[PDB]
């Protein structure tokens, strides 16, 4: 499921902004 | 006739945001005034305190940003506009600037605390909210921006992390350091991977409908319980994004993914937000039929989700953050960077 492929990902922890 | 009390209302906030904009306020605090207890989050320049003001005995959130890093990274202007524009906003749903100074090392800006923690810790926890829960924090957005859009400021960083939950269960929200006040296009390459809007990654030059694009993204992960565009690294996100192809969970509402269908237009001219109608498109759309949009803004409302808190000073809805001591250097630093601060 996608929940479950979300939930595995790196990207499920507070997310920094990128910049210039 | 509610749309031109709504065109009276935006036109005196104007004229008090320009004053303000014009005649920032300066240096209306010093550090040893306030004890230091926890941090509440961080930053690329430094993090968010909880402090107590000690003649007071009130509660604030105070930022600390290193002079230095900042203009390493070369981010002044940024570091700038944040202080700059957070002192002339007055809104109900963004967090209210109370203080600032600076030192020899750090800007300092204090912030009033809002205790109910960042809407990223309860979504993750939860999981999703339902589409009502959503739409209750989508119309104080709706509203916010439509205020912030007026004073032609875009505020480019919209996600969970940055929608701090109130004792009331309503939104403010934070974090400015990428918000600026433009008349025309800007260029730069900012905000967070999940959330940019497809013109900022082709290097397009871009406007507020970046904002509406991340509006999208935003009610998008709310209802899912994830974003729409994910991947481990940023590249990828990118490509999705760019690509303009969005699958939608199979229990949203025809109405909420009609909605999303519009709000993430790659194409400019047909995205909910940036037509003629304006704000107007969003806020007459069926997905919000039975939001009542001056309730939403006087607060009488009852939010779906209250949280828990013993007492001011408790940070109990908050992660923990390992502390640092604030040295504060006997030779100023970076002066001239940060004279209007
Ligand atoms: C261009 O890059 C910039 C521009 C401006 C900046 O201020 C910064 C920062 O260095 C910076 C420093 C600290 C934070 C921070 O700690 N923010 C916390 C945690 C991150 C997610 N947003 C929520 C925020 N919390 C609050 O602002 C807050 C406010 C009131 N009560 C409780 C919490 C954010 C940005 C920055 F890195």
């Amino acid at each position: 499921t996608t929940y479950a492929d979300f939930i595995a990902s790196g990207r499920t922890g507070r997310r920094n902004a990128i910049h210039d | 006739s509610e749309q031109e009390s709504v065109k009276e209302f935006l036109a005196k906030a104007k004229e008090d945001f320009l004053k303000k904009w014009e005649n920032p306020a300066q240096n209306t605090a010093h550090l040893d005034q306030f004890e230091r207890i926890k941090t509440l989050g961080t930053g690329s320049f430094g993090r968010v305190m909880l402090v107590k003001h000690m003649e007071t005995g009130n509660h604030y959130a105070m930022k600390i940003l290193d002079k230095q890093k900042v203009v390493k990274l070369k981010q002044i202007e940024h570091t700038l506009n944040e202080k700059r524009i957070l002192q002339a906003v007055n809104f109900p749903f963004l967090v209210k600037l109370e203080f600032s100074f600076k030192d020899n090392s750090n800007l300092y800006m204090v912030m009033e605390y809002v205790p109910g923690g960042e809407m990223f810790s309860h979504l993750r926890r939860i999981g999703r909210f339902s589409e009502p829960h959503a739409r209750f924090y989508a119309a104080q957005i709706v509203l916010t921006f439509e205020y912030l859009h007026s004073l032609d400021l875009i505020y480019r960083d919209l996600k969970p992390e940055n929608l701090l939950i109130d004792q009331q269960g309503y939104i403010q929200v934070t974090d400015f350091g990428f918000a600026k006040r433009v008349k025309g296009r800007t260029w730069t390459l900012c905000g967070t991977p999940e959330y940019l809007a497809p013109e900022i990654i082709l290097s397009k030059g871009y406007n507020k409908a970046v904002d509406w694009w991340a509006l999208g993204v935003l009610i998008y992960e709310m209802a899912a319980g994830y974003p729409p565009f994910f991947a481990d690294q940023p590249i990828q996100i990118y490509e999705k994004i760019v690509s303009g192809k969005v699958r939608f969970p199979s229990h949203f509402s025809s109405d909420l993914k009609d909605l999303l269908r519009n709000l993430l237009q790659v194409d400019l001219t047909k995205r909910f937000g940036n037509l003629k109608n304006g704000v107007n498109d969003i806020k007459n759309h069926k997905w919000f039929a039975t939001t009542d949009w001056i309730a939403i803004y006087q607060r009488k409302v009852e939010a779906p989700f209250i949280p828990k808190f013993k007492g001011p000073g408790d940070t109990s809805n908050f992660d923990d953050y390992e502390e640092e001591e604030i040295r504060v250097s006997i030779n100023e630093k970076c002066g001239k960077e940060f004279s209007e601060f």
